[PDB]
């Protein structure tokens, strides 16, 4: 295919995901969940792994890490110790809200993700760690699981299949790292949620010790209909290597803010003006989107015109696709607070640990504070532009350079505004 | 190269055991990569990343406290990268550490100081206010001045690990996280100078020997201890013919690093 | 922990007697070789410099550091008792 | 505003009457047996967050209670309470209200109801209302984006929000009712405004799609 | 199979206790766990 867009209601993955249809066993059943999952586990774990192997699905997280290769790297005979699978229901990024909509709304297709993809590596548990504000949903969830647990798809055999599985939900308390692999395995193990140092990577030393996979709850929740469906169905959905159907969260200056599936390698703009309603104002109001969540950059109305939504297509665009959430801000937008404000939402959730992404987001912050104030004279722009890279890449996790980079995308584009705020302050006070 | 492997330090060869670590190697080869949190007989952290080094062909830097070394790994230290790491780190250290030299014990004894004369830059862009942490009352030993943390985990590993108290951690989170005890609680152990000893700041320092002297003062004397039977090989400081401090001595078979609050 | 100070072999001598000066209270000495500290690159040059000086002396052998077994994954441990608790 | 160190205080010091009731000592051991043997200390965030639940805040002789009932270290206990930010370690009010003020909410002008709470409450944010009703705190983002602005109070969501809506749930809160959760705007979740525009026809079905030989 | 009207409604009367209800009631569906040989890392 050469043009994407116009997906399929017939081939859309979460297909109750407004919450239209009944959550419970039954209308997962009617919906087309736990078929032929007895075949699947029969099947076992190298067809799995080749499955999505072939399929090409990618990292919903917003690493972008082939999941095909995540998973088989857990592909190992068992050393004496148990093996886990712990699912991502965090999901504290900003913008974001779609693993808590497929949560509350589909827990039945994350569930038989969870059984799929820990036959996948060979597992007797998954831990799915909710975010800890998500009591309904984590409430939600849990019937769910009983439901599963007392129709015999879970524990002591999986679906009649001979296999040991059993899902368990750990809540969190508050912490956006909390939503990072590592860092989730140390609050799953009852420490702080401070990340670890890889290597040892989690497939090797994970939670407990144990070797262990974390996975999005997308990516979880769409493997077992990549297993039903095969891998050159969803490989056909999407572009190269950016293969298959992705939720977009589009929030902001937008008539309609919703949480959309689509399929991948959708322009932008067609996104935006087919399912939010279009910019307020217009297209032309458009000043600027963030296209992947707050760790990703901002992108202005000039590149937003022709743009998609591939992981590749916003590295060429100089941004990535993180968690799919578009932030869409109009020509009304302050955007220098609105980047001060995602700049002060990661000094209130870095943990901490690690002295670059701990005092340089303390210091971005502050000097944004003043950016937003005007309080500063141009060469603090490149000043806070070598703080940013000296934050980049010299940190534990990847807190430091989601913090880096929309400060990096702000002194990029929106220069000049910047500009004329320093010099309209300097007119003004003296 | 029995059970050994190839490694490169500035393109110097080198063997190296399996599962040894980027500093391991580095200090076989005769070199000292920089720290502040790492300590050979604590466990690793790898917070502080001071340690980061380029290796070749590798687009990111490691932290040589704890990355193990591969196979032929050319581990270049005083690369353009290194530099910028460490003058990028001692930045952020600095940023928000306190003008407190003049009143500080860490006279001529402090790394921090150290390491930003040999790493670190030569002026400061910090425009902004520094941070100030409230002080604590652990015991009458150790005197803490927490402001000039580096929040190296250095005390709560020893506490952990050797004292075996499990008494210290860290309190909060982002530029406010606060090593100590969250409730007023005496460290009060035997083993509890060797955190006056271990905190490369002067944030945990004797309160016997606070401000009586400067190390470059004190001349130093190899002693032996008799307040026991292990005989624990110690420094006598002494200025002007007076006994101003006692330190450990490094020795493998008797005492290690460390000695205890009855002959320090 | 830095390790520079380290590399090179010293020579000093023993101490002598340092007393209270009646005027001001400084420390006073009748030794010449107080301060005396001679570097040498190895044990057995300083040991010729000691005898051809005909000093007597008492050589203590080199204590190096011994090669530690260093593991970042053994703080996260199943079942060894080298899990920390804390970071 | 929260001090990450505690003062010794006649209403928190370590000798305030806390201890489980049964059922949640019942429900301790249902966690303990979740977590595996030998990582016991791994049930320290749900046993904290059963101990606030029953207890409203997080006093220190709960969170000594905590320590004493897992084995572990207290100052463990206390490296978790302090670290995680939905753990009350002082008295909150009845009514817990959390509005979010993260990018996205801000540019669906979130402003405009923390300000009419703030107005409504006679209160800033932060702190309490005088008669322990309410208690108003700004937060980040709480994972609905779509809804902006939104509020959390307890455990609900309440989204969409106009200060007209805000003001109404504020009533029904001191009239001691539900005010019922989901958004305010007439849609009833995530869903576009004005109908939808995706998955309109309904779903297929059980063998739909299904690649042969499975 | 009708599609106008949410049904999410069963987490409206939600209390407070409903997620560890749930946990005890699912404790005895599981699997008996892995054990390190040790009480506690100490
Ligand atoms: C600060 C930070 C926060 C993150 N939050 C989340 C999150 O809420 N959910 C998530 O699935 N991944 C999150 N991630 C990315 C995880 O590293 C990644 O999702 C995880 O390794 C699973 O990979 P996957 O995308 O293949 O499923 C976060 C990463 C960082 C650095
Ligand atoms: S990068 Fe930030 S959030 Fe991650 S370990 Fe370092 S301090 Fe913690
Ligand atoms: S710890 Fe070192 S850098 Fe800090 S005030 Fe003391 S002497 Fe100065
Ligand atoms: S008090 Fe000293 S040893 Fe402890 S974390 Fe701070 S700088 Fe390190
Ligand atoms: S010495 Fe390696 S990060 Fe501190
Ligand atoms: S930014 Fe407010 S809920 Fe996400
Ligand atoms: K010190």
């Amino acid at each position: 295919k050469t043009s994407f867009g116009s997906l399929k209601d017939e081939d859309r993955i979460f297909t109750n995901l407004y919450g239209r249809h009944d959550w419970r066993l039954k209308g997962a059943l009617r919906r087309g969940d736990w078929y032929k999952t007895k075949e699947i586990l029969l099947k076992g774990p190298d067809w799995i792994l080749g499955e999505m192997k072939t399929s090409g699905l990618r990292g919903r997280g917003g690493a972008g890490f082939p999941t095909g290769l995540k998973w088989s790297f857990m592909n190992k005979p068992s050393d004496g110790r148990p093996k886990y699978l712990v699912v991502n229901a965090d999901e504290g990024e900003p913008g974001t809200c779609k693993d808590r909509e497929i949560m509350r709304h589909d827990p039945h297709k994350l569930v038989e993700g969870c059984l799929v993809g820990g036959r996948a590596m060979g597992a007797r548990a998954a831990y799915i760690y909710i975010r800890g504000e998500f009591y309904n949903e984590a409430s939600n969830l849990q019937v769910a699981i009983r439901e599963a647990y007392e129709a015999g798809l879970i524990g002591k055999n999986a679906c009649g299949s001979d296999y040991d599985f059993d899902v368990f939900v750990v809540r969190g308390a508050g912490a956006y790292i909390c939503g990072e692999e590592t860092a989730l395995i140390e609050s799953i193990e009852g420490k702080q949620g401070k990340p670890r140092l890889k290597p040892p990577f989690p497939a090797d030393v994970g939670v407990f010790g144990c070797p262990t996979t974390v996975a999005n709850v997308e990516t979880v929740a769409v493997s077992p209909t990549i297993c039903r469906r095969g891998g050159t169905w969803f490989a056909g959905f999407g572009r190269e290597r950016n293969s298959g159907t992705k939720l977009f969260n589009i929030s902001g200056h937008v008539n309609h803010p919703c949480t959309v599936e689509e399929e991948m390698s959708v322009p932008l703009k067609e996104l935006i003006e087919k399912h939010a309603g279009g910019v307020t104002g217009g297209w032309d109001n458009l000043l600027a989107v963030i296209p992947g969540g707050s760790s990703t950059p901002l992108i202005p109305k000039s590149v937003c015109e022709t743009v998609l939504m591939d992981f590749d297509a916003l590295v060429q665009a100089q941004t990535g696709l993180g968690t799919a959430a578009v932030i869409v801000m109009d020509r009304s937008t302050d955007i220098v607070k609105a980047i001060a404000r995602l700049i002060e939402f990661y000094k209130h959730e870095s943990c901490g640990q690690c002295t670059p992404c701990r005092e340089g987001v303390d210091w971005m912050n502050k000097v944004m504070a003043r950016f937003v104030k005007g309080d500063a004279r141009p060469a603090e722009i490149d000043s806070l532009w070598e703080i940013s890279k000296q934050i980049e890449g010299h940190t534990i996790c990847a807190l430091g350079d989601g913090a880096a980079w929309p400060v990096q995308g702000l002194i990029r584009h929106f220069r000049p505004e910047l500009e004329d705020r320093m010099q309209r302050f300097a007119q003004q006070h003296r | 190269a029995s059970n050994l492997i190839e490694v490169f330090v500035d393109g110097q060869s080198v063997m190296v055991e399996p599962g040894t670590t980027v500093l391991q190697a580095c200090e076989k080869v005769g070199m000292q990569i920089p720290r502040f949190c790492y300590h050979e007989r604590l466990s690793v952290a790898g917070n502080c990343r001071m340690c980061l080094v380029e290796i070749e062909k590798a687009p990111k830097v490691v932290a040589a406290c704890a990355m193990p070394v591969m196979k032929g790994w050319n581990i270049l230290t005083n690369s353009e990268k290194s530099k910028k790491a460490r003058e990028g780190v001692m930045e952020f250290l600095l940023a928000n550490h306190p003008l407190d030299c003049p009143i500080c014990d860490q006279g001529g004894e402090c790394d921090l100081q150290d390491q930003s004369m040999m790493f670190g830059s030569d002026r400061s862009r910090f425009l902004e206010g520094k941070r100030a942490v409230e002080d604590k009352n652990i015991g009458p030993l150790v005197k803490t001045i927490m402001t000039r943390c580096i929040q190296c985990t250095r005390c709560i590993r020893f506490a952990s690990e050797i004292a075996g108290v499990d008494d210290l951690g860290t309190t909060g989170r982002g530029n406010d996280m606060q090593v100590g005890t969250y409730i007023e609680k005496m460290f009060m152990s035997e083993l509890s100078g060797n955190v006056i000893d271990i905190c490369p700041v002067g944030a945990l320092t004797s309160k016997p020997y606070a401000f009586t002297a400067r190390p470059w003062e004190t001349r130093k004397t190899e002693s032996i201890d008799v307040m026991d039977a292990v005989g624990s090989n110690i420094v006598v400081s002494t200025r002007t013919g007076e006994v101003m401090r006692i330190l450990p001595r490094m020795h493998e078979d008797i005492n290690e690093e460390w000695i205890s609050d009855k002959t320090r | 922990s830095g390790v520079n100070n380290t590399k090179k072999w010293k020579m000093e001598f023993d101490t002598r007697e340092r007393w209270e000066n009646p005027l001001m209270g400084w420390a006073s000495t009748a030794d010449p070789l107080s301060n005396m500290v001679l570097t040498f690159s190895a044990k057995e040059d300083a040991i010729a410099f000691a005898e051809k000086n005909g000093w007597s002396y008492d050589v203590e052998e080199k204590k190096v550091p011994k090669p530690k077994s260093k593991s970042y994954g053994a703080n996260f441990s199943w079942n060894k008792r080298t899990r920390v608790s804390t970071k | 505003g929260a001090l990450f160190v505690h003062r010794d205080t006649p209403e928190n010091n370590p000798d305030t009457p806390f201890d489980f009731t049964p059922e949640n000592y019942k429900r301790i051991e249902a966690i303990v047996k979740n977590y595996p043997e030998g990582h016991q200390a791994a049930a320290v965030l749900p046993v904290l967050d059963l101990a606030q639940r029953q207890n409203g805040w997080l006093p220190i002789s709960a969170m000594n209670k905590v320590a004493e009932v897992l084995q572990v270290p207290p100052m463990r206990v206390y490296e978790v309470a302090t670290f995680y930010t939905m753990y009350n370690r002082k008295p909150v009010g009845k009514y817990h209200i959390q509005v979010c003020t993260t990018t996205p909410c801000m540019l669906r002008d979130s402003d405009s109801i923390l300000e009419t709470l703030q107005r409504k409450l006679g209160i800033k944010v932060g702190e309490t209302t005088p008669d322990k009703l309410f208690t108003l705190i700004e937060v980040e983002c709480l994972g609905a984006c779509v809804n902006a602005p939104m509020v959390q109070i307890n455990d609900n969501y309440y989204e969409d929000l106009t200060p007209k809506d805000i003001e109404e749930i504020i009533d029904e809160l001191k009239a001691g009712k539900v005010p019922k959760p989901g958004p305010r705007s007439g849609r009833f979740c995530c869903e576009p405004a004005g109908g939808l525009t995706s998955l309109t026809e309904p779903p297929k079905g059980p063998g739909f799609g299904v690649q042969a030989g499975l | 199979t009708d599609t106008t009207t949410y049904k999410n409604l069963q987490h409206h009367d939600y209390n407070t206790y409903t997620f560890l209800d749930l946990n005890l009631d699912l404790s005895k569906f599981r699997l008996p766990q892995p054990s390190s040989g040790r009480e506690s890392p100490r």
